[PDB]
């Protein structure tokens, strides 16, 4: 299934995946069909692996080997350079789970989205690919919201996230969680990463907007 | 990141296993009891969180030591364990010393193995020989029949070809396959 | 950003040049200088700016004239002239 | 070098179009700029979220655009061409690009 | 957002100086401030 | 079947243990190092799901071998291990080779026993 | 039922120390993650016996241990190797000791045979 | 049917039985005090008939029996 | 000692401004107080949530503010200067601080 939306002149791809669930209820006057769609759910939850490596293996080789197993297109990857394994490693089970574990110990973010594999590094960000302002159909002023529902103990890697903001805008499917945005308002100004998206829509009645959860960055400009 | 409902359970389960569900761990003997063999183990592994905090296992007391034995303990190979030997440790599911404990896997020491040859203490191994060895007393059996007892001043070898060569620094006694008997 | 880079020749829009030169003027006479709509300086600067857009476009056109793609007209002959091929002129039909 | 047609493009004529496309299972972002004096399309190719485009070139008919650039890890190895559907003498224009507008911009991939 | 360093983020051009008191500034800022590169 | 709230947690926990919480497993030696005794283990067990999918353990490198010894390694019964010997394998809770790993029970080989007499080699 | 027993062995089972196990011996037990006897079981850790160790000396059956000696012992047959070269085989009516100082003293109740470090050979 | 390997069972009896269900294609569930053990896929006569006379309420609609989809050999 | 410009400041003129800034990936809090008789800005620097500021100094043009304080673990190692954009004789004022107001307060970081 694919979904498109826009304003009377064009429609941007907004979701693509598989129909996980479907049910029909038809009480008297109106039938109401329901769907639940998953973005690559089948691949992420069944791709098994069985790999091993010895001391001295370059970490850049391990990353590429595991992603090819996952069987998805590579949206964007940031290789490790000349990093080498310090101890022997073994990987089994779902490939996605093993990769998500390598994320913790190397400061890298792994997440599949609209079929594309994205591997980036935490703290750092990519140009102004999007600008938000009253001309750009903004909805209300930005407000500061914490990016997590809990607080961590601190020494007070330092480079990690820990701050963010929130913004809302008219529906625009040409945005992705790993992108970068520029916020041109009258109070807040600067560059931010994206961390979360939510698209809502009511054709005849309801909103037609998108909500972005931004996170401050403190790393290098990869 | 932390928005999905499943990630919350993932982190909760990951943190739950951290404080429980101890199964196996390496260690080093620091205290040895020779009557009713038992050893005190100090686990070696640890981790440091990004918040500048560390997790250290405490000293574990009186872990029973296993040795190859049978016949109700009448046959056993009791080697001379010393403090500092590197051994692997196993934790029992339930507190075998009590029948009322409500917890499980809470560092209930099960037993310890004689020794494990890891990095930093890797002794050499003979490619093909069953050598039972002590500080300076060696017993070597080779697949081709030959057996030998050695020490820095005596040697008692029985070779495959009917050769007996009981020997000593002050003299020797030998028997040839041809039935000869001699005294050196 | 828009001139010569490591991946060929690019093209700037008008608004970026306008903003850059207006920022230069702002720096020239402080933040108080007016540069929008009603300023005589605005009418001079905007009129001045559009011409260099033509110059940039023509310069960009010139660069590709010496590449496997983008050559046109007379310039195309020189590129393929190096390989000994020339255009055919007027031709007369033949038959029986 | 056997090759098979696997993708076609269309342009709405807006002078600063920019969109993302997927080729050979890899994803790229494309920018198209219209030049007034030279009446031609300028194409820029690069990785998603890249600071600067990897390749910039001018579009022309029957010319292999990617020919001199099949030596980079982030450039498609296929063939990109523009050829007309109507009279062979028609050159690329602004609104005449598309599957039925007169000019067929197409990408084809080698068989491996 | 009104001065340099944003242009490097917005990928723009730095504003040239107006020349006055040249050879006195350039020696000092170039050594004490440097350039965004 | 899948309506109760408890069954969801049951299946989630059952699936979570499948990809983690490795404790013990049998195997066979395929690679042997005689200097600093260590062995490469190939686990034997596997399962096939109804969807025509299989789960295979990978080869595990450099598992230390235990032998009855003491007195600081001066006394030890070093038998001649060969490739193909069937042995049991144990996994450590934490990566004893590193102090910064955040995971636990992720196939951190602890040690291997000399030999186990199972069916087919009794 | 039927937990395989481990013994120190190698070379494809050609070398092994097969001690005489009896019923009642206290041993430690380990459970395998998966049912190694079958390839279709969907469960995990469900009491799949992995193997058992020869014996464990816990409270109530703690035999004494020699502080420094590698003693291999049977009901009444003992093999003792000491660090200082000396080795000895003993039994209630025979003794074969080879000491560090070139001494061999093969002995028996009915007589003895010995060799001194000075090269002497005697028959008792 | 005969066991292929030695088996041991402890803990709650219900949990052990529910595990035997997976490996033998059988459904186990207690209801109003009665133990029911049946086999998946198969069914027992028309013990009940649904129609407008039988006090039906609205037309039947197709609804998936589970909130997720499984991978299949297709 | 190669150094590169990496941050610029602006002041709204309020006599008791206080805000948080991030430099060299580390975060600090700054306080600015306006002095009437001496017509000059007083700057205080310290850690986030610190009981007392680590450094206090008076701002002046072309003077290295941090010079005598690059020996503490919580003080930036870069260079902080105030220099004018207009006539060189202009001294720091209240409202004339900013990227275009006349005085350019700037921070630059060494290359490591």
């Amino acid at each position: 299934v694919m979904l498109h939306a826009g304003y009377n002149g064009d429609e941007k791809l907004i979701f693509s995946g598989t129909v996980e669930y479907v049910e029909d209820d038809f009480p008297e006057e109106t039938r109401t069909t329901k769907f639940i769609l998953g973005d690559g759910t089948l691949n992420l939850t069944t791709a098994t692996t069985a790999r091993s490596y010895r001391k001295g293996t370059p970490v850049n080789s391990v990353l590429n080997d595991l992603i090819a197993d996952l069987k998805l297109p590579k949206g964007r990857v940031i290789d490790f350079g000349n990093q080498t394994l310090q101890t022997s490693m073994a990987f089994t089970g779902n490939a996605s789970q093993n990769l998500a574990n390598l994320a913790k110990n190397t400061g890298s973010t792994f997440s599949v989205q609209d079929g594309a594999v994205y591997w980036t590094k935490e703290g750092s960000r990519f140009n102004v690919m999007f600008e938000i302002s009253e001309e750009g159909g903004m909805v209300g002023t930005p407000t500061p919201k914490q990016p997590s529902s809990s607080k961590k103990l601190i020494k007070a890697h330092d480079i990690k996230e820990d701050v963010g903001m929130t913004v809302s805008t008219l529906l625009n499917g040409a945005i992705l969680p790993e992108s970068t945005v520029y916020l041109n308002t009258r109070y807040h100004k600067g560059f931010y990463k994206v961390a979360e998206l939510t698209h809502r829509g009511g054709y005849e009645t309801g909103d037609w907007i998108t909500e972005l959860g931004l996170v401050e960055t403190r790393g290098e400009l990869i | 990141y932390a928005d999905r409902y499943d990630a919350a359970f993932g982190i909760y389960i990951s943190r739950f296993l951290r404080n429980n569900v101890h199964t196996n761990i390496r260690g080093k003997v620091v205290g040895v009891n020779y009557s009713g063999p038992s050893v005190d183990v100090q686990p070696m592994a640890y981790t440091e969180f990004p918040s500048g905090t560390t997790d250290r296992y405490p000293v574990i007391y009186d872990v029973p030591v296993l040795l190859p034995s049978g016949a109700g303990g009448k046959a056993r190979l009791t080697m001379p364990i010393k403090p500092g030997d590197v051994v692997g440790l196993s934790f029992s599911e339930r507190n075998e010393g009590d029948n009322n404990d409500q917890n499980t896997h809470q560092l209930f020491a099960g037993w310890a193995v004689t020794q494990i040859f890891t990095d930093g203490n890797s002794k050499a191994i003979h490619p093909d020989n069953v050598v039972l060895e002590n500080d300076k007393a060696i017993i070597t059996l080779k697949p081709d029949g030959d057996t030998s007892l050695q020490n820095p001043k005596v040697t008692v070898e029985a070779l495959a070809d009917g050769n007996v060569k009981i020997s000593n620094g002050t003299g020797e006694f030998t028997m040839s396959p041809s039935g000869e008997i001699k005294g050196g | 950003n828009y001139g010569l880079t490591g991946s060929g020749f690019n093209l700037p829009p008008m608004d970026d040049l306008v903003q850059e030169t207006k920022k230069t003027f702002k720096s020239a006479f402080g933040e108080d200088f007016n540069t929008e709509s009603n300023s005589v300086a605005d009418k001079l600067i905007q009129i001045f700016n559009e011409r260099e857009y033509q110059l940039w476009l023509l310069m960009g056109s010139v660069y590709y004239a010496q590449t496997m793609q983008g050559a046109e007209g007379i310039y195309l002959d020189d590129l393929l002239g190096k390989r000994g091929i020339y255009r055919l002129g007027k031709t007369r039909s033949t038959g029986t | 070098r056997t090759v098979v047609r696997t993708f076609d493009f269309e342009l709405s004529g807006y002078p600063d179009e920019t969109f993302r496309v997927v080729l050979d299972s890899v994803t790229y972002e494309l920018r198209f700029m219209w030049n007034e004096r030279d009446e031609s399309w300028f194409m820029s190719l690069g990785d998603i979220g890249a600071q600067r485009p990897t390749i910039t070139s001018k579009l022309t008919c029957y010319s292999d655009i990617l020919a001199p650039y099949r030596y980079l890890d982030n450039v498609p190895d296929g063939n990109l061409y523009l050829w007309p559907l109507g009279d062979i003498r028609t050159r690329a224009g602004r609104f005449n690009i598309g599957p039925l507008k007169g000019i067929q911009m197409t990408y084809s991939s080698l068989i491996e | 957002e009104d001065g340099a360093v944003d242009d490097s983020a917005k990928q723009k051009r730095q504003t040239p100086y107006i020349g006055k008191n040249a050879e006195t500034k350039e020696r000092w800022e170039n050594a004490a401030i440097g350039t965004t590169d």
